[PDB]
Formats: structure tokens, sequence, C-alpha cells
């Protein structure tokens, strides 16, 4: 029931976080660049982003900056997931509407438990 | 005396660092999730998800073959041993061996012979495959974004008394002043093509000594948004 779109340009990260947000009940949609993620925004509104950073075509910095630039998407809470380790990373993603920031290699479980706080 | 800068090692450190993250995150998830759905997994996702492990742990060990083979270069212990081997079966089987990797980017990867096979040469074939790889390997990391027609080509020739080796592809090219640069340790193209593109700048350094150790060279030839000719020469 709850839709979450999943944004990375790595199909092996895509295939192991869409494994265990399924585990929750959660519906996935896949974008595989932020172009992508924003083309799939007029298809549905998903309750929740997890949004990578690196990323061809695309990047997320620039996903979080557009997202608030409509109103409907504005409101879609996100989390960031990435291997961009910096304090200054966080801050600016932080800074771009993005609700928590998650840095790669990442626990599954501490994921999903903060996936969950998003969504409740 | 000017070689070199300690702020390309600081770039270098932050590379290897990004480059090996990848893998690692996937082994760790992937191990995890195993561990905490046990009750959840099919048998075909529990043997797919343990294969994912082991094909991630294998890209990471080729990149830490690659930081030795470097350093093994750099203090000249790397002493190459050569045979007559055909180049068109060795040329093959790099082909093969980077066919996932070129798919999992959409590029297709092909191999032509201007000169009938075999083309038989005194190589040592471990350190000639791995400068084959290098090479397949950067044309996929470095072949258009959005593009259907993406590809790496081998093609092989017999010229000077040696074998003529071409990998040619059509992706991103590489800016005039950085064609002086490419084949130094630590060096990388900086820009928004090659941002996401994950790597250390060893891999033709380490080709340009082995094909160096074998009284070759090795060259290139590119056009910004066309692509790229790299063209390795080494004696039968
Ligand atoms: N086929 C290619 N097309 C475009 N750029 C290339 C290609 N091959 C190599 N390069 C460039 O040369 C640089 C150095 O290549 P290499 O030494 O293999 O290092 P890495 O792939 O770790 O950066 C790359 O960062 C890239 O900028
Ligand atoms: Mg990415």
């Amino acid at each position: 029931s709850k839709k979450v779109l999943l944004v990375d340009d790595s199909a092996v990260l895509r295939k192991i976080v869409s494994f265990n947000l399924k585990k929750e009940g959660y519906e996935v949609i896949e974008a595989e660049n932020g172009q992508i993620a924003l083309e799939k925004l007029s298809e549905f509104t998903p309750d929740l982003i997890v949004l990578d950073i690196m990323m061809p075509v695309m990047d997320g910095f620039t996903v979080l900056k557009k997202l608030q630039e409509k109103e409907e998407w504005k409101r879609i809470p996100v989390i960031v997931l990435t291997a961009k380790g910096g304090e200054e990373d966080e801050s600016l993603a932080l800074s771009l509407g993005a609700r928590k920031v998650m840095r790669k290699p990442f626990s599954p479980s501490q994921f999903i438990e903060e996936v969950k706080h998003l969504l409740n | 005396r000017l070689k070199r800068i300690d702020r390309m090692k600081t770039e270098f450190i932050a590379n290897i660092s990004h480059e090996l993250r990848t893998p690692l995150t996937a082994i760790k998830a992937y191990a995890e999730t195993i561990y905490n759905s046990l009750g959840e997994l099919d048998l075909s996702t529990l043997k797919e998800f343990l294969e994912v492990i082991i094909d991630q742990s294998n890209h990471l060990e080729n990149l830490l073959n690659e930081l030795l083979d470097f350093s093994r270069l750099e203090r000249k212990s790397l002493q190459i041993n050569r045979e007559k081997v055909d180049l068109c079966d060795l040329v093959e089987s790099a082909v093969n061996a980077i066919k996932e990797f070129a798919s999992s980017h959409n590029v297709n990867v092909l191999f032509e012979s201007n000169v009938p096979c075999p083309v038989e040469a005194y190589i040592d074939p471990t350190r000639i495959r791995q400068v084959l790889l290098n090479l397949l390997n950067n044309g996929v990391k470095y072949s258009k974004k959005d593009a259907p027609d993406k590809y790496v080509k081998v093609i092989l020739d017999e010229k000077d008394g040696g074998v003529l080796i071409i990998v040619e592809d059509n992706g991103i090219g590489i800016p005039d002043h950085a064609k002086d640069r490419i084949f130094e340790q630590f060096y990388r193209v900086d820009s928004s093509l090659t941002y996401e593109v994950p790597g250390t700048g060893l891999g033709l350094a380490i080709t340009k000594e082995i094909v160096e150790l074998h009284g070759g060279r090795i060259w290139v030839e590119s056009e910004v948004g066309k692509g790229s000719r790299f063209f390795v020469w080494i004696p039968k």
C-alpha cells in the first residue's frame, strides 16, 4: 500500500533496498537516475523517496533542489542514502530539503527503522 | 623532480575509498539481509544474494590487485615472463571476461582482426591480458551516458615487425590538455562527465609500464564527444 520511489544508478543497490522495502509490504518504483525519477513523479506521488547523490544525467542534489520547486513534490519526505561521507555533503542535502541522510555502507535494518519513522 | 603532486595523492586516497565502498556496501547489505531474513528468502533468491556477495568480493579483489600491481611496478619488482601466445584467443578471452560489466552499462564489445588468425607473439599472456582488460574496462566506464549504439572494439593488426592493438570506443572522449596526462599515475579527467565514475587513475600507468617492459609503446587519439582510440604496439 505505501509507495516508495527508489532512486539510485546501481541495480545491485536497488535490488537489495527494494527487497527490504517489500519485506515491509511497501510498493517500490525504481529510477536509475535523477531525471528518470522526476519523470516518474508525473505517473504518481510516492509517500517516500529514497535518493542517491552520485548518478549520471542528473544528480541527487539537483533532484532535491527541483523537488522544492513544485508544490506537490516539496512535501514528499526524502531519505538520502549515499556513499558521500562528508559532514558538508550531509548539511547540503538537509539544506536542500532532505529529511535524513544515511551513509553507505548502511545497515539494512537501521535503514528500514528510518524509512518507517518517516512513513508514520 | 617536478613529477607528481601531493594533492594528487590526496585525491587518490579519496578515490580508493570511494571505489571500494561500492562493492562493500553491496557485501554488507546483502549479507545482513540474508542473516535477518532467513525465513523470508526463497532458495533462488538466497543463492542470488550469496552470488552478489561473491561477485562484489571479486570486483573488490580486482581493485586490490591494481594497487598491488602498481606498487610492484613502482618498485620495479615485477619481472615479466614471455612465451609464444595467440593474441586472437587472448583478445577473445579478454572480451569474454568484460561482457557482464559491459551489458550492465549497455556497451557492446567487438573484436575485428585486419590480419588472418592466429596472430602469434612472444609476450607475457597474463600481463598483456591485464593491459587489454584495463582498456576494455575504460571503454565501458567512460562510454556515453544515454546512447543506443555504445561500443568498445578491439582491432588487431601486424605492423612494423610487431603487433598493433587498437581499442576504439565512441565514448565521451578526452580533452586535448588531458591526452598528455592520462597515462600518469593518479591522473583522472575531472569533469561533470566523470563525476560518478569510480577509479584511482592507476589503470593506464600500470598499462603503460607493462607495455614498456615488453619494449612496446601505448598512445592515444581522441575527440571530445566522439570517442577514443588507444594504440598498443608490441614487438613480435
Ligand atoms: N576510453 C576512454 N575514454 C575517455 N576517457 C578515458 C578513457 N580511458 C581513460 N580515460 C580517462 O583517463 C583517465 C585515467 O584512466 P585510468 O588510468 O584507467 O584511471 P581511472 O579509470 O581509475 O580513472 C580516466 O580517469 C579518464 O579520465
Ligand atoms: Mg550512484
